């Protein structure tokens, strides 16, 4: 019994645990994620994967999920997986409702979920679980927030951050181009229409090949959008026409 | 070899090797020797100190005023058997109100110690156990072993070097029959000092004895009260 | 038509050779396995037919064959590289015992220690006809063996060689051998003239060769 | 990827396959080879039109048991009544080669204690002391493909 | 007794799982099956080759109805289907005790592919070696859906699995619309198994199910025959 | 081919394969026995051969024939304690739905339980899949005769002619080759052909005590297992 | 190359409790000396550096009123071997109303130290044996008693016992300047002298610590201010 | 290598090879006969006598199930006992729940099942012991089994286990044991033990016999001791 | 018993021909060989196991014989055969041949020290690393006589080779080496 194990727990001789390092290999590849806030509303960028010429596009989404009334995350990795993990959160936050009778806060929801995804990586000896993900919102305590999770269990705030597969060049550039406390909801689709344009090598930006949802607020009610298609391909046009525009300048 | 690491694992011989290792182990104790006559049962040990500024390890244990055992091996595992026994025989007596019968107890025993030898992870008892007591059917002489395999006999002697000994029994059986517990302790003391270097013997510091017989409750003899039987013997022929 | 003698290393198989070999009047061949691997095609078999050829000529000859499991390993199948030479010698040999034409002039000896490793079309009922088998000496024979080979030492009258073949159970026969001189020298250190009853008793902790530990803390 | 010295038997066996079936015609001329275990002939000698036909010799039923054991029985002065019914129940999975064996078995017990015949209590010990003796032999049938 | 309780699907130097894997790779080897759905109902094709004519082929089945609206066909292993199948149903039974009404498809594509996804982490245990395709009819519109060994699932138009499932799925690209009827289906998914199909077709060598806004059913041998007649 | 431990447990090796129950098939073989099965119109006979090598056994405890129901019989082939370890459980599994269900069982769903717990032990590596075969034969209300095979990697199959053993390609063989004459069937041509069957693959020409059968039939529902004289009495008729 | 925690070795050893053995000549030297007039016991503490608080760590710790014990060895599983001792013996003092013998706490705590397993049991220890030495000291009824524990779970009575990594030459030094007539003062100087022989800083008040019990008081342990009395006049 | 490690491998030719493996630790066990008479059974086992320093009637080897089944063992000790006590316990609890004395058919095939689930799972050794139970009843008659360490029983006429197993049965074959009341078969049972184990591999030895059958009225023991000295007697004429 | 064979031929003992030495790395087998042939006077024959190993099929046992011609030329003199653990494990030969040349080798070593008049007046000397992979044909007596073991020094072994190793240095009159020994617990020579 003890030859066919592979130990899955124990530590190696240069200090680190190699599991997690290979998870975090294997979120390297498949899909791109990102997320910006600057005012009133936060917006998250997908770039879809499954694009084949038959798909029938149901359930009104593809990678973005709705964790609460004023919660709402995407996911990048293995898809079962992250099926998983919404699920578990799912419920974690409905019984802090059911026993307070207020709103959770977001990072209370994020910590719990990480105490849970680091559970698998000191003692059980299964596999961990290979899905990093992001989280959006609103609360009375701080106004609206964006987090990061990882597979290695830690967390942290963020201002702008991206996870796919060239994510490096795309946080370069964000830390090269960003004002704190001015970029109003006009300005941050712009920014973000421009990162994809950069990291996804197919040109022209198809509108189909993309995915964008926005939180904003309102008196009493949070609304989380995530617009159609015909409101996509006049901001790639309108980027485009200004691109030209500054190009010819030079 | 790969046939060397579990207790589960079968040789291409038909041997199991953990069970030999642990009859290996038992042969590193101290040696002791054990005898019956017509009416006793007559035991003894012979100590051994680490450093003259140490106590004596301490060999024979008491179960029950009728049954007597000595030890071989690592001491942790014979406490944990001694003390089953005490449980049993006190069980015993709480609920039919009568001593337990050796071999009742002895069957018991090896019951007991089969168990390990066949589950996954699990290491065998090494102890060297020898029994003596009386019973209904006169005296009582029995010996276990690791490998839950308990055997019945008349004249015996155990330990390291223990073959010397076992020749001189063997040679000396039929006297036995007869004699009193006077000359039977002597036989044993005899017995028992052949198993040594031609520089040291017996000095009342390293033997102790245990008897047991028809009228007379389960004793221990050590170091002081041991001159009485240690007087009367004859040098060591050169 | 011919004997394999097969068991465990260190038993008499060899020794049997050599005294039939002292005994018998006819021409002895003495010959080893590893010694017909040859680095030319073809220059194998053509030793063995030889000292086949050899034999048939000496009338009554008998040839012993040592060490037969270096040519003996079983044929398998392979696609990318194998071994093939030694295996077509190992065809030839098959095949001038039983084969084509009938010899019945030469007896064959060969021995080995390992069965398991064997070609079955070797081990066949009219090439190899008596398959004997060597086990471990009981107890009654270490007496014997130990009592042969110190047969010409001083030894003294108090020795009792029915205890110390007691004490000395899943020895072979070599070991029993090697405890005889191992007691000669132990007894040599000290200038004594003859040996006793206590060198013995050393010499068997000599061969034991167990490794060390105090284990003094048991009993 | 064979060693050379193990290239030119791969010329040999080019020049073999192709005197049968090469470019001019053979008559009047037939081929018979015989193998013990036909797993690794090169998929171009087993081809239909240089090895046609493909005879399976096999170990024998009971019946042919009998008959062997009849065959190679007779020179012996055997005394007694003999029922090679009870040998042929014994003997199974046995070669050819075992029968003559056991045959000459039974003589052995015979030269021990004097006798210069046989009775059917030879055979019946020269049986078993042979049918235990095919224990340490791998029991593999090979087969073309 | 117990079991091994540690997993046997770990993660590679290349962050990549060996044992899906492998279980795709075996599925890969199963028998050919086709799927369409046009504006009406859906259609499930497979086909099934007994090895002599010993085997009795009214037995078994390939095509096994979940409830009177959802129907389930494989392309894989053949001894892993039955438990999924007997999964389905219960699952199915434990819904309409709570809510007193038909499970809706989507519900039950999530919670077997749950099952099927759960069943790769825990230990001791290998992941199954199966590839679904679930069709039903819930609300008026028609729907497709695809499991896999891993546990991941899509919504389809049209879909080819098994044996040269690329060849499949190239021929229906150029073939599928959005606009025909059950009738032309059936006759294009027939067309499209010819492609890989025996030399010649009989009327039992192949399952066809049906499912419109009147229930699923299993069609019967002698209206099979009168779709392969006609055609080809 | 293999990588790892695909060779000691059951786990997909790299081409889509597992090796651990393609070795069971291969060890149904080391019995050196083979047993036959026909449906006619309205029968169903099971038919196999026995071998008594020593005078000293008692012949009369070596069958492989078991009563697993009134109405439902069985032979097996392969090692013989898993197969009586077989037969004790699909006997539970028979008198555990007779007292649940209040009605007899079918043949059928028999075979699907005795399979799906067989399938499990090729899904977790702690187990081996006990090598050992299973043919049944019953009566089944407005069906007739039913002959049902099972194997160790859980795949149950309906079949019109069977064999099991060490000649099973052959004998299907020459089973196939008689059915495709699509003749008549009656109770004495089916067991004729049961037993040449038999005994043209071995060329044996036997004797009334070396082969058992067992039939059933649409008279008396009863499983019952033919005496010597009788089966005296087919051999001989069928030799003219 | 794995093999279980259990596993008996080719001679007759064990394979962890060997390196459990031999793995306790890593620790820090400690000397006890029984006397009729009472027991003392001393041990050393190896300062690493000058920010150290010599206060902080402590070796000899109190079981009870009457019994002491000094560890050597590892010392952070040490821990649970002691409060074992401790609620051992109140709850022999809480159901028989009397004080117990040293000799029977010693054989109560030497029952657990050979209980670790890996199957068919709850977590409990799960391989390592323990590491530690312990030197126990206490006056019974018969007087006053000095006991030392090992690994393998054998405890012995002796009369002059050095354990660490010092304890070999320690042992053969004190071999030769022991009679059975001795006052607690001689056994104290010994003691240090001894200490400062092995010990390689060099020796003051705040290196080492010292304990003795008499039949008359209870467990009393030297403070910084009587220890360089002793120290001075070596 | 490494296919034969564990107890849930099959090897690539397909069979099991620690089953073998405690089938070659039985062969070195000493000797253990039994054969079945007109009206009863009749056992015998003859014991070595390794040292002179052990007692007479030490290890017996000749163990009592029940009131009227009897057993003997051969193999590792430990393993026989273990065996026996759960036989023992079985009998015990059927008596109590049905309320008569156990069948053979019965008791036997409940152990062997016990025994064969030893050979599936990796985390248990199979057992070593190779054992016969023995048995008369006024209804039944006499009664004999086998089983072995594989899990296989069978029921025999006469048998034996051991080192010299073929060489007693060859003698064993010889008697016509169907037709005489087992009164005479103790000195043929003494004879056909004396003409085995020359001397030359041991020195001495002691002889074992048990009985039952309808001159007991049921009852299973040992023989007389006057009875056995004269089977002895007898059987020394040997030497002619 | 080279350099004094008269006590041995009067008591009749005939002295044993082989040795082996076996212990981890750094602990002194191969400069003990060393000390030997410095000591010595008869031949010397170094052979390292790896030397054995050729490119053609056939070539080993070659090499083997003719080193037993050679040595049997002389009068008495000893042979050397160092990293034993290159040339022969044990024979497990299974699937495809692999590892068989390598064993024939091994096999002709055996049979040139036993068997139909062994070498005579020949002694060998083999000294290895990790004897457990040794083939059990091979570590027969007879042939390996003595299996002298090195282990690692306990204190005494410490202090006396700091002394042998600091003795030729200029130091400090007043350090205690005890000390060091006591620091390093287990350790070998070459570490200090
Ligand atoms: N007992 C010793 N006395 C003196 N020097 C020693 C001793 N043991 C080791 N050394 C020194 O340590 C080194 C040991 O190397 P050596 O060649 O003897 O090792 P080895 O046993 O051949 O090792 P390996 O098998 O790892 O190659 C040398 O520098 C030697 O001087
Ligand atoms: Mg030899
Ligand atoms: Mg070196």
């Amino acid at each position: 019994s003890r030859r066919y194990d592979s130990r899955t727990t124990i530590f190696s001789p240069e200090g680190r645990l190699y599991q997690v390092e290979y998870a975090m290999e294997a979120i390297g590849h498949a899909g791109t994620c990102l997320g910006i806030l600057a005012n009133d509303g936060v917006l998250l960028a997908a770039e879809r994967r499954n694009i084949h010429k038959l798909l029938d596009e149901v359930f009104f989404s593809e990678k973005i999920y709705k964790l609460n009334e004023d919660m709402a995350c995407s996911v990048a990795g293995i898809t079962s997986d992250a099926n998983v993990l919404t699920n578990e959160l799912r419920l974690i936050a409905q019984r802090y409702l059911l026993q307070y009778q207020e709103p959770i806060p977001c990072e209370q929801l994020v910590t719990a979920l990480c105490d849970i995804k680091q559970a698998y990586t000191q003692f059980g000896g299964k596999r961990p679980f290979g899905v990093s993900l992001l989280y959006i919102g609103w609360d009375k305590h701080y106004g609206f927030q964006l987090y990061q999770s990882d597979p290695s269990g830690n967390y942290g705030g963020w201002k702008a951050t991206c996870i796919g597969n060239n994510s490096a060049a795309a946080v370069s550039m964000l830390k090269q181009d960003y004002k704190e406390g001015e970029m109003t909801l006009k300005s941050a689709l712009a920014l973000a229409i421009k990162v994809l344009n950069k990291t996804m090598d197919v040109s022209k930006l198809s509108a189909e090949k993309v995915e964008i949802a926005t939180l904003t607020r309102e008196n009493g009610k949070t609304v989380i959008r995530v617009l159609k298609q015909k409101e996509v391909e006049q901001l790639i046009k309108k980027h485009e026409e200004e691109e030209a525009k500054a190009e010819r300048e030079k | 070899n790969q046939y060397d690491n579990d207790v589960t694992v079968w040789s291409p011989q038909g041997r199991i090797h953990q069970i030999e290792y642990a009859m290996e182990a038992v042969k590193q104790g101290s040696a002791t020797v054990g005898l019956k006559s017509k009416t006793h049962a007559v035991l003894v040990a012979l100590k051994r100190a680490q450093s003259e500024l140490a106590a004596h390890q301490k060999k024979i244990l008491h179960v029950d005023n009728h049954i007597g055992i000595s030890i071989a091996g690592l001491t942790a595992d014979a406490r944990l058997l001694c003390n089953f026994m005490r449980q049993e025989c006190l069980d015993s007596r709480f609920v039919f109100d009568r001593p337990l019968p050796v071999s009742r107890l002895v069957s018991l025993i090896g019951s007991k110690t089969q168990i390990p030898t066949q589950r996954y992870g699990r290491r065998p008892y090494g102890v060297g156990l020898l029994i003596a007591g009386y019973d209904d059917m006169g005296p009582h002489i029995f010996q276990t072993c690791p490998s839950a395999n308990y055997f019945d006999c008349r004249a015996m002697s155990i330990g390291a070097r223990s073959q010397s000994a076992r020749t001189y029994l063997e040679r000396h059986m039929s006297e036995f029959m007869e004699c009193n517990l006077n000359e039977l302790v002597k036989h044993g003391l005899r017995a028992l000092r052949e198993t040594l270097p031609a520089e040291q013997d017996l000095t009342t510091k390293n033997v102790s004895i245990g008897i047991v017989g028809k009228d007379l409750e389960f004793t221990i003899y050590d170091d002081d009260d041991v001159s009485p039987f240690l007087e009367g013997l004859e040098e060591r022929p050169q | 038509k011919g004997v394999l003698m097969y068991g465990p290393p260190g038993t008499g198989k060899t020794l049997l050779a050599r005294a039939c070999a002292a005994q018998t009047k006819a021409t002895f061949l003495k010959l080893a396995g590893p010694q017909l691997v040859q680095m030319f095609i073809g220059d194998g078999a053509k030793l063995v037919r030889d000292a086949f050829a050899l034999a048939k000529e000496k009338a009554p000859s008998i040839i012993f064959i040592d060490e037969l499991d270096a040519i003996g390993t079983k044929r398998f199948d392979s696609e990318k590289a194998g071994d093939r030479e030694v295996q077509r010698t190992m065809l030839e040999l098959l095949n001038q015992l039983d084969g084509f034409q009938p010899n019945t002039q030469v007896k064959v000896i060969a021995a080995t220690n390992r069965v398991d490793i064997l070609d079955p079309a070797l081990l066949r009922s009219g090439r190899l006809d008596r398959k004997i088998e060597f086990p471990m000496p009981n107890e009654e024979a270490r007496a014997r063996i130990m009592q042969i080979h110190s047969r010409k030492m001083n030894v003294s009258p108090d020795v009792n060689y029915e205890e110390l073949a007691r004490c000395t159970d899943d020895f072979n026969g070599a070991q029993c051998k090697a405890v005889c001189v191992e007691a000669g020298m132990i007894a040599l250190r000290r200038g004594a003239t003859e040996l006793t009853h206590e060198d013995y008793m050393e010499g068997i902790l000599e061969v034991q060769a167990k490794k060390k530990a105090n284990l003094q803390y048991y009993a | 990827e064979g060693t050379s010295a193990d290239r030119e038997i791969q010329r040999t066996l080019m020049e073999l396959l192709n005197q049968m079936d090469g470019f001019d015609t053979l008559h009047r001329v037939k081929m018979i080879m015989a193998t013990n275990r036909p797993d690794t002939l090169d998929p171009a000698l087993l081809r239909p039109g240089r090895l046609d036909r493909k005879i399976h010799i096999d170990l024998p039923n009971e019946q042919a048991r009998l008959d062997i054991l009849k065959i190679h029985a007779g020179p012996i002065t055997k005394h007694g009544e003999i029922d090679y019914e009870a040998i042929v129940k014994l003997s199974d999975g046995f070669n050819g080669a075992d029968l003559r064996n056991v045959c000459t078995e039974a003589g052995m017990f015979a030269i021990r204690a004097d006798h210069d015949f046989v009775v059917q209590e030879d055979f019946m010990k020269a049986v078993r002391k042979v049918a235990d003796s095919k224990k340490l032999e791998s029991k593999l049938d090979y087969k073309p493909v | 007794e117990r079991g091994y309780s540690f997993s046997l699907t770990t993660f590679s130097p290349s962050g990549k799982l060996v044992q899906i894997e492998y279980a795709l790779a075996a599925v890969a080897g199963g028998a050919p099956s086709v799927g369409i759905k046009a504006a009406n109902g859906v259609v499930l094709a497979t086909e099934k080759k007994q090895k002599s004519i010993l085997y009795d082929e009214r037995s078994v089945h390939k095509v096994e109805p979940i409830t009177k609206h959802i129907g389930l066909v494989y392309s894989g292993m053949g001894p892993d289907y039955r438990v999924l199948v007997h999964r389905a149903r219960k699952l199915a039974q434990q819904y309409y005790l709570v809510y007193q009404e038909p499970i809706p498809t989507a519900q039950l594509v999530q919670r077997v592919a749950s099952v099927m996804q759960e069943y790769t982490q825990s230990g001791g245990v290998r992941p199954f070696g199966v590839s679904l395709l679930i069709c039903g009819w819930n609300e008026g519109r028609p729907y497709l859906f695809q499991s896999d060994p891993s546990g991941a699932y899509f919504a389809w138009k049209a879909t080819a699995m098994g044996k040269n499932y690329v060849n499949g799925k190239t021929f229906l690209e150029k073939r599928y619309n959005e606009d025909l009827e059950l009738e032309d289906a059936i006759h294009t998914a027939i067309l499209t198994l010819k492609e890989s199909f025996e030399g010649q077709m009989t009327e039992d060598n192949i399952e066809v199910g049906i499912c419109n806004e009147a229930g699923f059913r299993r069609l019967t041998p002698t209206e099979v025959k009168d779709y392969l007649a006609a055609i080809a | 081919s293999s990588a790892g431990f695909d060779r000691h447990i059951t786990i997909f090796s790299p081409e889509g394969r597992l090796y651990q129950v393609e070795y069971a098939f291969k060890a149904i073989n080391q019995g050196g026995l083979t047993s036959v099965a026909v449906r006619g119109k309205d029968c169903a006979v099971i038919v196999t051969q026995k071998k008594v090598p020593d005078k000293l056994l008692d012949s009369s405890t070596v069958t492989h024939l078991f009563k697993i129901t009134e109405n439902i019989g069985c032979v097996m082939t392969g090692m013989t304690a898993d197969s009586r370890s077989q037969v004790q459980r699909a006997r539970y599994e028979a008198a555990n739905w007779k007292y649940k269900y209040g009605y007899e069982i079918p043949v059928d769903m028999l075979c699907k339980r005795i399979a799906d717990i067989s399938q499990v032990y090729t899904q977790n590596a702690e187990m081996r899949p006990l090598g050992c075969c299973m043919i049944l034969i019953g009566i089944d209300e407005e069906q007739g005769p039913q002959v049902y095979k099972c194997d160790p990697a859980g795949y149950y199959c309906g079949f019109k002619a069977t064999a099991a053993g060490v000649k099973q390609t052959e004998s299907t063989s020459f089973l196939e080759k008689k059915v495709k004459k699509k003749f008549d069937w009656t109770f004495e041509q089916t067991v004729e052909t049961a037993i040449t069957c038999l005994s043209t693959v071995l060329s044996i020409d036997f004797k009334p005590s070396e082969i058992e059968v067992g039939v059933v039939t649409v008279e008396n529902p009863k499983f019952r297992i033919l005496t010597e004289a009788e089966i005296d009495a087919h051999l001989v008729a069928l030799a003219e | 190359y794995d093999r279980g925690v259990n596993t008996f070795s080719p001679e007759g050893r064990l394979f962890q409790v060997e390196y459990a053995i031999e793995a306790i000549k890593l620790g820090s030297t400690a000397i006890g000396i029984q006397t009729s007039e009472g027991v003392c016991l001393a041990v050393e503490k190896r300062i690493t550096s000058p920010l150290m608080e010599p206060s902080s760590i402590e070796k000899i710790v109190e079981i009870d009123a009457h019994i002491g014990c000094a560890m050597s060895g590892l010392i952070a599983d040490a821990k649970t071997l002691i409060d074992k001792a401790r609620v051992e013996t109140q709850n022999h003092w809480f159901t028989y109303n009397e004080t117990m013998t040293v000799e029977s706490v010693t054989q109560a705590v030497s029952n657990l130290a050979l209980q670790f397993g890996e199957e068919d049991a709850d977590p409990g220890a799960m391989s390592r044996p323990f590491g530690v030495a312990l030197l126990f000291g206490g006056v019974d009824e018969k007087g006053p008693q000095l006991f030392h524990m090992d690994p393998s779970g054998t405890f012995v009575q002796c009369d002059a016992r050095a354990i660490g990594s010092a304890s070999e030459g320690a042992q053969s030094s004190l071999q030769e300047v022991y009679h059975k007539s001795m006052t607690l003062k001689e056994a104290i100087k010994s003691s240090l002298i001894i200490l400062k022989q092995v010990m390689e800083e060099k020796l003051n008040a705040t290196n080492i610590e010292l304990a003795t019990v008499q039949p008359g008081q209870n467990f009393h342990m030297f403070t910084k201010e009587e220890l360089e009395e002793v120290i001075k006049d070596i | 290598t490494g296919y034969d490690l564990s107890a849930s491998t099959f090897s690539p030719d397909g069979r099991v090879f620690q089953v073998e493996y405690a089938m070659k630790a039985v062969e070195n066990s000493s000797t253990a006969i039994g054969i079945r008479c007109k009206d009863g059974v009749v056992f015998g086992v003859e014991k070595l006598v390794l040292s002179k320093l052990y007692e007479e009637g030490s290890n017996k080897r000749l163990f009592n199930v029940d009131r009227h089944v009897g057993m003997a063992v051969a193999g590792l000790l430990a393993d026989a006992r273990s065996l026996a006590d759960i036989a023992r316990e079985e009998a015990s609890n059927f008596r109590s729940n049905f309320g008569y004395n156990i069948p053979l058919k019965h008791l036997a095939d409940r152990v062997a099942m016990y025994v064969h689930a030893y050979t599936l799972y990796s985390a248990v050794r199979p057992f070593g012991c190779s054992f016969m139970l023995g048995s008369y009843s006024v209804n039944d008659g006499a009664q004999l089994y086998m089983i072995d360490p594989s899990g296989v029983s069978y029921g025999y006429w006469g048998c034996a286990i051991g080192k010299a197993r073929q060489a007693a049965k060859t003698e064993i074959e010889k008697l016509q044991m169907k037709e005489m009341t087992c009164r005479d078969i103790v000195k043929e049972v003494a004879k056909i033990i004396y003409i085995v184990h020359d001397e030359v591999k041991d020195k001495a030895f002691e002889l074992e016999l048990s009985w039952v059958g309808e001159l007991t009225n049921g009852r299973h023991e040992i023989v007389p001791k006057d009875i056995r000295e004269e089977a002895e007697k007898y059987a020394k004429e040997s030497l002619k | 018993p080279l350099l004094h064979p008269e006590r041995f031929v009067n008591l009749g003992i005939e002295p044993p021909k082989g040795v082996l030495l076996f212990g981890p790395p750094g602990t002194g087998k191969t400069l003990c060989a060393r000390a030997v042939a410095n000591r010595t006077d008869a031949c010397f024959i170094r052979v390292i196991g790896s030397e054995l190993v050729q490119k053609y099929v056939g070539e080993g046992a070659r090499m083997v014989r003719e080193l037993f011609e050679m040595a049997r030329t002389k009068k008495a003199c000893l042979i050397f055969f160092d990293e034993i653990d290159a040339i022969g494990g044990a024979r497990f030969d299974d699937g495809a041949g692999g590892d068989n040349e390598v064993q024939r080798t091994m096999l002709e070593l055996i049979n040139q020290l036993d068997g139909f008049d062994p070498r005579g007046n020949i002694k060998v000397l083999m000294a290895t690393n990790r004897p457990d992979t040794l083939d059990p044909a091979l570590m027969r007596p007879g042939r390996l006589d003595r299996k002298i073991e090195f282990s690692l020094p306990d204190l005494e072994g410490r202090t006396h080779i700091f002394k042998i190793h600091a003795r030729s240095m200029s130091v400090e009159r007043d350090i205690r080496f005890e000390l060091l020994a006591r620091l390093c617990p287990n350790s070998t020579g070459a570490e200090i």
